[PDB]
Parts: structure tokens; C-alpha cells; sequence
RNA sequence: CUAAGUCAGAAUCCCGCCCAGGCGGAACGAUACGGCAGCGCCGCGGAGCCUCGGUUGGCCUCGGAUAGCCGGUCCCCCGCCUGUCCCCGCCGGCGCCGCGCGCCGGGACCGGGGUCCGGUGCGGAGUGCCCUUCGUCCUGGGAAACGGGGCGCGGCCGGAGAGGCGGCCGCCCCCUCGCCCGUCACGCACCGGCCGUUCGUGGGGAACCUGGCGCUAAACCAUUCGUAGACGACCUGCUU
RNA sequence: GUGGCUCGGGGGGCCCCGCGGGACCGAAACCCCCCCCGAGUGUUACAGCCCCCCCGGCAGCAGCACUCGCCGAAUCCCGG
């Protein structure tokens, strides 16, 4: 359908040359919370690592000059960017399919997302080594949502919590209710379970 | 921006600035906008933009226009501004607007005296200008054989 | 040639026809190596056909036969469009909206009939089985055919 | 009743990486994720499907939009599980992201 | 925290390679990744593997430091392995997925109709319980 | 003073104020008879070009990895609408209530953090996953009779981050069939063995044809001003 | 096995009568128990853990579907 994938916990590159190839396969994907994406190596090293980014224009123009978005919406979609073709036309028809956000928007609230485990931190990065979250790293190199978007952030993790207490209340009827219809629906959990379900 | 209401009457003055002929044009504007605070059905549509204002928007703005049939210029066209207001708790800024609606502003009850106040507005305009004239660079020598 | 998966009396997934993956009853192959297949008309609305060994998946799902009787007469020109193809007479006027007739028969009712008296009472033996073949064969979403064994 | 073709996705051409060779195709089925569970696909007469603004006859029915291309699946490439396709007229390079069905007909079961 | 030890009488469960569904027994450890193992019941044969490809299990054999087959078969089937890796909760969940990959067609079929009135009853038993339990909130 | 963790720190660096406002979104105002009309909203037809993809759905906890999950809790305080409902409390019509209150407080609270233990954990309360089942017709059993359907009505919500809608309810009409097993009967369902939309399609755009509810202008030029000006642009004035 | 030690676990005084003639028939420890159980030390050191080596003497399954480590095909062919 649409890969919903949730960007926290991720590695910047690892989690980009994935939807790279995705997206030039015709699949829409659409990313969420990428102010979460982490980064490997150091946090001083790596804010000098934008801060040499940020040197890298013939100031006075726009023209010959490079565009530094700052909003970790644009960091991301801009080094999967770098990763594909974008002077041809399928490289403009494509990347036009992948949609980054800040934060979970409304219309993606509401949807299961999807983790990419080949590029998540846990996995691919030693217990001991360190890393930079992308959220303190672009609030500090001029980013002007970093308090917008995290009272906003509050406002859901409450909101979803009510609908998984709602959630789990319901699984329990479900369980019960087994119990309460055990005595009639004998013989079709047998054929379940010769069949390999529900054991 | 979330929302906008208007208060029901509307001086002909402000009236002047959503046009660009006051000769030419009808002036229907806001007409149809001045009943919902005239029958009740539209009053309870109207409070409930005010409610959804208290509950929602951060920082809340006015609509403040001048005078122009008391200064002396050649102009029949008001300024339209938006002014914020900053104070306590949302609804009870909410609950000042709506009771100044429609109503005349002092400039006291803005300001002060020997306060410190900021001037903003678009400078004097002298034209196309040269570049000593503009950037106050130096003039070459008297004897440049082109533009000197 | 038959493939070493499909014996008398297996149920079979139709794949190219009108009718594109019924489930049906094949019964053996003709002297034109083509499978004689039949999903009774009581179940399907198949009758008596012969279908092409590629075309067709086996299942392992077989019942025991023993009405294997009644020899071949299968054709064409027989139930052939004869209302819009070439064969009405052999001839070339204006046709094709002149003479509409699909050529029908009786031999074959009877012959149909005659075959699954003795293939129904055995398709009945086996619980919730007229149920599996009255519905149709098709993919859904988490179904690969090259993970899901027949 | 569903689809009776498998899923693929059209990926590309046999490239070396600039020569790239125009007549033998490389799909990504939907669900093949290694070689040596690519043996049951191979050999399959694979279609592509599009439409257009002429209408064109259809074997079986009356005359509509669609039109189809051919193709069939020739032998394994790669580990990831994508295959070669040698199509009876090379695809027109339009769609190189878009549905190519891989019909089940031509069977080995 | 941990509550799983690997130490000589082990016995892991072998999930990458050749050897992958069987239960093995740890004998001896070489190095930080090879364990020499064995299998006397499980019909493997005395070899090193690496530690990637086993997952541990909960139960423990007696050795004394590394000893025959003779030995090893005899504290193996004297705690019956064999059986009591078939009672746990683990084996089920593996046969589980042994028994779904084997699923022939028809069968499916059966399951399609089975899991379909089974969920239907669910869903009233589920309305009568949602009822009571709204009512008695009051 | 460093390996893990933590502090002070500067003309630097980053942001703020200040200057422009993106093939970037916003909110609101008005919407062309003084017509032989052009029109916007709800109802429903019939053609005539086109642009393309697709070919069940998955309506959501947070979050860790040298740990997590699910449950019942008599135990414990509370973030709770001044922490909500009954009530001793002053007075009236003080066993009862508030035409006023304050819940000091006993007690009632669906919840959640906490306690405690009881279960799983190479995770079955599993994305190795879950939900929906796409040939037509007698009767005769099983769950069912708190079931279904009608772009139904009236209210509640609930939603603003790119709610742009989804859900809950009260009432209206008729059915007892819709699901799982049976028996019986079926238009040999046309291809005779054989190809391309089987569906999300009432998809998007545009031009001509069917009612009711209802709408009646703004921009630019010509003119004027000089708060602006190389010509354009800009700021302004013109039947009360 | 024994040896000195350290750590936890089983509990350990008691009946009977229809609040009474007196104590939750409850474990309660400021603490006590063993010839009790499950582990870390060093100890000589058995064959109720073994391992290796040396005398003499058993058919065992063949380069193994017990998938521990070779090279091959007048010692090589069959089926798809």
C-alpha cells in the first residue's frame, strides 16, 4: 500500500539508501519523527560536520550557492536526495513520492508504522559507541521548532494512550469470551490447531 | 491563521479599503456578512467560533483601522492593521477583544510618556540612483575619461 | 506425457479459460494427451471438456475413481462459433449478424449425466468437499506461489 | 474471483553500466527475497498491461483500450531473488517502476 | 538481567546451518565464538559450531569436563530431552509454523470456513459482554 | 579534568531584532439580467473526447536492549471538572432538598503512576502477524433472533498539526434471509483446451442535455493626485 | 570424601472447650537448629566425574541421509 516508516531510532544513511531504492521501484513511501533519526559518531563532531556545511556557500547569492535546509524534515530529504538520480525525469517522478515530516501529522497519526530494522541503532551500532540525535543537532544549527513541536508531541503520546487503554480493555472481552463460548465452538478451535494455528 | 470574525457593523470608511473604485463599484462588501449578528441562528454559530478560539489559538490579533474623516490629507481610504494584544490567560484576551469591538482607541491607553516606542514605516524616495549617490563611494579624479 | 503429480480422480486449478480457476475432477487422458476434466455442473457448471496438461495446477487432493467409462468423442466444429466465425457453410457472404446459432447437443447431456452418477456419491464422501470446489481459486494479499504448497 | 497473475515490478534493463543492453529485462517479483526460491517462477509467460487511446480487439470479448506486451521469464539473476525476461518486443522504457503480471499458467506442478 | 549461562552440560537449540531443528548439548568451549557440542540422541555428530547458531534453552545435562558419547547418552536420556523439550511451550510454537508450511489447499479451504464462523461467534458473545459490561458501569 | 558521567567558559559559531517573501500553504470579504441570461448549492438521467496508474484491507501506545510484555490485586497516596456524586453543616419550605454554598469531611469513582504476586518471553495478546471471503435455487439442523438494511431522521461528540471528517448515540419502516454444516435442483453457465480492467470506478479534466433551493459583480483601461516615478509600477480622488 | 569458612532456604515451644477459665492453632524473632540442602577456597586424593598413557584381544558397517576434515572416474551411469 504506503509504507508509513517511523524514524525513531534510525541511522541517517542506513535508513535513506533503503527508501532510495524503494522509491525508484514506484513504492510511496512516507517518513515520520525524523527529528529522532540518529546519526553515528560523536555530537561535537558532527555539528561540525553541518557547521562545515553551512560555510560551503558563495554567501551573497542563492544562485551560486547551495541550499541549507535546516528543518530535520528537509536534512533527511535532502540526503536521500544525494542518492538518487534527480536531472533525469525519473529521478524528479520519484523522489516526488517520497514525503518527509517533523513530528506525525494528523493524517499519519492514525496509521501503524512500520520500523526498518537493518538501519535501526540498536542493531547496527555497538552498545559502547556513541551517536547524535538529529533533533538536538538541528535545533542547535538554527532549527526554530524544536518547543513547537515536542508540546505537540505531549499532546499525542497522551492521546494514543487513551486508545490503547481503550485497546487493551477490548482484548480482554475477546479473552473472556472464549471462555464464556468455550462450550460451543469445540469443534472448530480443534480444526484451528491441527492446521498449526493458536498453539 | 485560524479563524476571523467581524464585527457587525463596519464603518464606511473601512469599507473604502477592500476596493480600488469607490466610483465604479456597488460597494456590496460584507453585506451578506452582517447577518449572522443580526438573526440568532448565526449567533450561535458566531459564539462558537469565539469558544473554538478560546480552546485552540495561541496568540490572538485585532483588526484596528484609522480615522481619515479627521485628518487632513487627500485620502478617504482607512489603514487597515492588525494589532496583538499580549495579557493574561487566552479567553480573558479573547473576552477584551470582543468588548472592544466596534469601539474607538486612545492612543494613552497604548502608550505611555517617556517611554520607548519603535518607528516603523517605508523611508523617503529619491529614484534612481547613481552609486555615489547611493553607496557615498568616492569620486574618482576630474580627469577620467569616461563617467567619473 | 503426464506430469508424476496428477492421477485419476485429483482435483486440478484451471488456469486459461473461460472460466479462469475453478477447481474441477479430472478424470484420465485421451488418446490427444489432452485431460479429460469435468467439474459436475452440480458443483461448477463444467461439463465434460478436455483441457491441456500445462495449463492446469495439481492439487494433492484426490478421490478414488471407477466410472472411467463412456469413450472419447470431443471435437470442435461441434460447439465451435458457427454465428460469427468462418464455418457456417464453408462460405463468405455477409454474415455475422445474419445467422446467429452456437450448435447444442443431447448426446452430451445424457453423457454428462451418466458420468457423474458415479463420480457425485463419490465426491460426497469426504466432509466439506462440494463446498471447496464450488468456489473459486485467487491470490490475496500474503499468498505466494512459490511458498504455498498444493 | 482475484487476481490469477502474480505481482512483479519492472526494474530496469541488463546493464552492464553503460552499455546498457536493451533486450533482457529485470523484474522484482512481489515476495521473492532469495535465489533458489526463484526455481518455481522461471519459465512463466509474464505480460505487461497498459492502456492507450486507440481502441485495439481482445481475443475473447469486444474491442477496448488495453493493450498488452508479451514476455516470458528466462533463467535467475542476481541473489536477491530478481529474474531476467526476455520480452517479444523490448519494453518501451516508460515503465520502469510499474506492474508487469506474472501470469501462473505455464506450469511445472 | 541474565538467567541463561552457557556452561559445559548445556544443552542449545541449533537455528543456522545444516543442523538447524535440532537440540544439541554443549560439551566444551574452545574460544569466545566455537563450542564443541555434540548430539548423541538427536542424532548429530561431535563437532564444533559456532555460538551464532544456537539459541539456548532453559535445561542442563551433567558432565564432568568432556567425555565420550557413552557418557553424554547416558546423562541425556536419563533427564529425557527427548520428552521434555516436547512438553515446553517453545517446541508447540516450532511445530506451529511446521505445521502451517504444510497446509495443502483443500485444507486451507477448511480453515477459511472454520476461522469464518468462529469469528462470527466472537462477535455477538463479544456485543453480550460489551453490554453487561457498559451496564454494570452504572 | 577523561576512559564512562558532570561544571564554568569567549570579539568565534548558531539563532533573535533588521532586510527581501518559493512553480509555498493560510483566513476572510465579495461573485456579473436593471436581460432575450450567466450562475453556485442538493436530486437524477443519456451520450462525446481524453489523462493515466492500480487489481482485499490492517483505525495509531510509550519505549528499552547488561531487558521488556500481559494480568488480578485486598495495599498505597495522588496529576483528575475548584479532583467529580451522596450527605453532617447556617436558613427557608432542623428526619428531606437547595431559590445560596463550602466537597473541612465519612463514603461512591471507568481510569493511570506506585505495591504485591500470578503467567508467558528466540516474543502466539506473533507484520514468521491479524481481519473480509468474489458460482445461482427447495427444506432441516447448529451460533441467532440485544440481529440486518434503508447517501433516514434528532442530539452527542471527537477532531484541528496539512480537523478538510470518523465515531457514538435516541427515534422511523420492514425482514427472521443473510454465517457453518446437510438433501434436492440450476440457465452444460459459448469461447469447441487456449491471450487484454477480475476491482479501488459513481477515478480526475473538459463540452454539450433533466428539477428545486436560491445569487446579483469585481479587476483593468481612459481620468485625477505626487505620500511614488526613466516608460511600466506605486500611494490616492470621482450623485450625496 | 573430609577439611576451616562465607552466603541463602524447611521450619522449630501448644492443646482442648459452646467472646468464656488466659494468648491471630498464628510464625513471631532482638535470634537459635542440625548427623539438612544448593555454591566459591586450598587441600591429599579415591575410580559412587573423569581424562590420558602403557600390556593382550572383540563382527562393525566405510570417505556415511549421524550432512566431523580428501582427491578423483575404462574406478561412471541413470532421471528431470
Amino acid at each position: 500500500q504506503v509504507l508509513v516508516l517511523d524514524g525513531r531510532g534510525h541511522l541517517l544513511g542506513r535508513l535513506a539508501a533503503i527508501v532510495a531504492k524503494q522509491v525508484l521501484l514506484g513504492r510511496k513511501v512516507v517518513v515520520v519523527r525524523c527529528e529522532g533519526i540518529n546519526i553515528s559518531g560523536n555530537f561535537y563532531r558532527n555539528k561540525l560536520k553541518y557547521l562545515a556545511f553551512l560555510r560551503k556557500r558563495m554567501n551573497t547569492n542563492p544562485s551560486r550557492g547551495p541550499y541549507h535546509f535546516r528543518a530535520p524534515s528537509r536534512i533527511f530529504w535532502r540526503t536521500v536526495r544525494g542518492m538518487l538520480p534527480h536531472k533525469t525525469k525519473r529521478g524528479q517522478a520519484a523522489l516526488d513520492r517520497l514525503k518527509v515530516f517533523d513530528g506525525i501529522p494528523p493524517p499519519y497519526d492514525k496509521k501503524k508504522r512500520m520500523v526498518v530494522p537493518a538501519a535501526l541503532k540498536v542493531v547496527r551500532l555497538k552498545p559502547t559507541r556513541k551517536f547524535a540525535y538529529l533533533g538536538r543537532l538541528a535545533h542547535e544549527v538554527g532549527w526554530k521548532y524544536q518547543a513547537v513541536t515536542a508540546t505537540l508531541e505531549e499532546k499525542r503520546k497522551e492521546k494514543a494512550k487513551i486508545h490503547y487503554r481503550k485497546k487493551k480493555q477490548l482484548m480482554r472481552l475477546r479473552k473472556q469470551a472464549e471462555k464464556n463460548v468455550e462450550k460451543k465452538i469445540s469443534k472448530f478451535t480443534d480444526v484451528l490447531k491441527t492446521h498449526g494455528l493458536l498453539v | 491563521t485560524f479563524k476571523t470574525v467581524f464585527a457587525e457593523h463596519i464603518s464606511d470608511e473601512c469599507k473604502r479599503r477592500f476596493y480600488k473604485n469607490w466610483h465604479k463599484s456597488k460597494k456590496k462588501a460584507f453585506t451578506k456578512y452582517c447577518k449572522k449578528w443580526q438573526d440568532d441562528a448565526g449567533k450561535r454559530q458566531l459564539d462558537k467560533d469565539f469558544s473554538s478560539m478560546k480552546k485552540y489559538c495561541q496568540v490572538i490579533r485585532v483588526l484596528a483601522h484609522t480615522q481619515m474623516r479627521l485628518l487632513p490629507l487627500r485620502q478617504k481610504k482607512a489603514h487597515l492593521m492588525e494589532i496583538q494584544v499580549n495579557g493574561g490567560t487566552v479567553a480573558e484576551k479573547l473576552d477584551w477583544a470582543r468588548e472592544r469591538l466596534e469601539q474607538q482607541v486612545p492612543v494613552s491607553q497604548v502608550f505611555g510618556q517617556d517611554e520607548m516606542i519603535d518607528v516603523i514605516g517605508v523611508t523617503k524616495g529619491k529614484g534612481y540612483k547613481g552609486v555615489t549617490s547611493r553607496w557615498h563611494t568616492k569620486k574618482l579624479p576630474r580627469k577620467t575619461h569616461r563617467g567619473l | 506425457k503426464l506430469r508424476a503429480s496428477i492421477t485419476p480422480g485429483t482435483i486440478l486449478i484451471i488456469l486459461t479459460g473461460r472460466h479462469r480457476g475453478k477447481r474441477v475432477v479430472f478424470l484420465k487422458q485421451l488418446s490427444s494427451g489432452l485431460l479429460l476434466v469435468t467439474g459436475p455442473l452440480s458443483l461448477n457448471r463444467v461439463p465434460l471438456r478436455r483441457t491441456h496438461q500445462k495449463f492446469v495446477i495439481a492439487t494433492s487432493t484426490k478421490i478414488d475413481i471407477s466410472g472411467v467409462k463412456i469413450p472419447k468423442h470431443l471435437t470442435d466444429a461441434y460447439f465451435k462459433k458457427k454465428k460469427l466465425r468462418k464455418p457456417r457453410h464453408q462460405e463468405g457472404e455477409i454474415f455475422d449478424t445474419e445467422k446467429e446459432k452456437y450448435e447444442i447437443t443431447e448426446q452430451r447431456k445424457v453423457d454428462q449425466k451418466a458420468v457423474d452418477s458415479q463420480i457425485l456419491p463419490k465426491i460426497k464422501a469426504v466432509p466439506q468437499l462440494q463446498g471447496y470446489l464450488r468456489s473459486v481459486f485467487a491470490l490475496t494479499n500474503g499468498v505466494y506461489p512459490h511458498k504455498l504448497v498444493f | 474471483s482475484g487476481r490469477l497473475w502474480c505481482k512483479a515490478i519492472f526494474a530496469g534493463y541488463k546493464r552492464g553500466l553503460r552499455n546498457q543492453r536493451e533486450h533482457t529485462a529485470l523484474l522484482k517479483i512481489e515476495g521473492v527475497y532469495a535465489r533458489d526460491e526463484t526455481e518455481f517462477y522461471l519459465g512463466k509467460r509474464c505480460a505487461y498491461v497498459y492502456k492507450a487511446k486507440n481502441n485495439t480487439v481482445t481475443p475473447g470479448g469486444k474491442p477496448n483500450k488495453t493493450r498488452v506486451i508479451w514476455g516470458k521469464v528466462t533463467r535467475a539473476h542476481g541473489n536477491s531473488g530478481m529474474v531476467r525476461a526476455k520480452f517479444r518486443s523490448n519494453l518501451p522504457a516508460k515503465a520502469i517502476g510499474h506492474r508487469i503480471r506474472v501470469m501462473l499458467y505455464p506450469s511445472r506442478i | 538481567v541474565f538467567r541463561r549461562f552457557v556452561e559445559v552440560g548445556r544443552v542449545a537449540y541449533v537455528s543456522f546451518g545444516p543442523h538447524a531443528g535440532k537440540l544439541v548439548a554443549i560439551v566444551d568451549v574452545i574460544d569466545q565464538n566455537r563450542a564443541l557440542v555434540d548430539g548423541p540422541c538427536t542424532r548429530v555428530r561431535r563437532q564444533a559450531m559456532p555460538f551464532k547458531c544456537m539459541q539456548l534453552t532453559d535445561f542442563i545435562l551433567k558432565f564432568p569436563h568432556s567425555a565420550r558419547q557413552k557418557y553424554v547418552r547416558k546423562a541425556w536420556e536419563k533427564a529425557d530431552i527427548n520428552t521434555k523439550w516436547a512438553a515446553t511451550r517453545w517446541a508447540k510454537k516450532i511445530e506451529a509454523r511446521e505445521r502451517k508450511a504444510k497446509m495443502t489447499d483443500f485444507d486451507r479451504y477448511k480453515v477459511m470456513k472454520a476461522k469464518k464462523m468462529r469469528n462470527r461467534i466472537i462477535k455477538n458473545e463479544v456485543k453480550k459482554l460489551q453490554r453487561a459490561a457498559l451496564l454494570k458501569a452504572s
